[PDB]
This record gives structure tokens, C-alpha cells and sequence, in this order.
């Protein structure tokens, strides 16, 4: 879809679908296409852990897309960084 | 183009804990159980079958998150942890030391560049 430069951009409803294209980036024959998505969601989220967020979630939280919105607006929030756009 | 043949190793529910250390983590007898005596077109269609075989056994599957287990499905190496990734080599890795798979290790991609750079 859409890649919006940053995590302001996104609502959260949009950021799932982002985490949903990956998803389906996962299944594909080759990474080709999902290694773009994955730089572009380690770029807006900037989450030190990155990618681990989506394949290497804790366990304190849910293995879903709405874990992992839900932790990247609790540390953002945390870190003082702008939150999902509200709209 | 050939057979694999081999017995494996028992893991524990932590198998690839040691990936990223000395020759990485062993085929799982389990596994190896599953695609010994049968024929691969190429090492690449070994892969794919070895982690998909992965996807389907219940004790080795619960060790990864949804979406690692969805690459494995379709016969891809899950995603290492981001601090056991080499540039774009971001996924697990087979090490060799016709498709033996008591030579076959499972390695993250920094580890795997040592073993050959000798370390
Ligand atoms: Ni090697």
C-alpha cells in the first residue's frame, strides 16, 4: 500500500494493515518485497529492537498485530516520540 | 540432486538457542526422521522442505512466534533476533561441514560468517 514517512502519519488502524501486508510479504516465494516493508516499519517505529518486535515478541504481551501497535505506543509514549495519528 | 540420510539429534524445547555459538543447532531426530531416504532436487529444495517439516512438529513450532512459523510453512528460514543479523542475511541459516543431515547445522548468518573466516 501507502508507506507514510512516519509514524504521525499512521493511525493505528493503517499501521495493522501495514503489519498485515507483512504478513502476507512472510508467505511469499522470496523476501524481495517484505525486506523493504520490514526496513521501512524499523525506520518509522524506530524501536531499538526493530524487526524483533514482529518475530521475536515478549511474552508479557500478545503475538498479534494489536500487541505489537499496543507496544510500539507504550514505548513511544514512554521515549517522549510523537504517537499514532488520531484521526 | 541426491537423498538425505542421517539421524539427527534430540533437542530440547530451546533448539536454536545455541545457533548463534560454536557449529550452531543439529537436525532434530525428529526431523530428520521425516526426510531421511527421500530425494531433493537441490540443497535450496532440501531447505525448503527441512523448515517446513519444522512448521508441522507441535514441540518445535510453539518454539517460534506466528509469524516466523508462517515463513517456515512456506518453506523459508525464520527471521533471526535483529542482534544475529550480517547485512541482508536476516534469516536462520544451513551449515555444512548426498544431503547428509548429520553434517547439516542450523546457524545465525554473523556465526556462520566466523565459522568460514575462522573463529
Ligand atoms: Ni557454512
Amino acid at each position: 500500500m501507502e508507506l507514510k514517512n512516519s509514524i504521525s502519519d499512521y493511525t493505528e488502524a493503517e499501521f495493522v494493515q501495514l503489519l498485515k501486508e507483512i504478513e502476507k510479504e512472510n508467505v511469499a516465494a522470496t523476501d524481495d518485497v517484505l525486506d523493504v516493508l520490514l526496513e521501512h516499519f524499523v525506520k518509522i517505529t524506530e524501536h531499538p529492537d526493530g524487526t524483533d518486535l514482529i518475530y521475536y515478541p515478549s511474552d508479557n504481551r500478545d503475538d498479534s498485530p494489536e500487541g505489537i501497535v499496543k507496544e510500539i505506543k507504550e514505548w513511544r509514549a514512554a521515549n517522549g516520540k510523537p504517537g499514532f495519528k488520531q484521526g | 540432486p541426491g537423498k538425505a540420510t542421517g539421524k539427527g539429534k534430540p533437542v530440547n524445547n530451546k533448539w536454536l538457542n545455541n545457533a548463534g555459538k560454536d557449529l550452531g543447532s543439529p537436525v532434530p531426530d525428529r526431523i530428520a526422521n521425516k526426510l531421511r531416504d527421500k530425494e531433493f532436487k537441490s540443497f535450496d529444495d532440501f531447505r525448503k522442505k527441512f523448515w517446513e517439516e519444522v512448521s508441522k512438529d507441535p514441540e518445535l513450532s510453539k518454539q517460534f512466534s506466528r509469524n516466523n512459523n508462517d515463513r517456515m510453512k512456506v518453506g523459508k528460514a525464520p527471521k533471526t533476533r535483529t542482534q544475529d543479523v550480517s547485512g541482508k542475511r536476516t534469516s536462520f541459516e544451513l551449515h555444512e561441514e548426498v544431503y547428509d543431515m548429520d553434517n547439516i547445522s542450523v546457524v545465525t548468518p554473523k556465526r556462520h560468517i566466523d565459522i568460514h573466516r575462522g573463529k
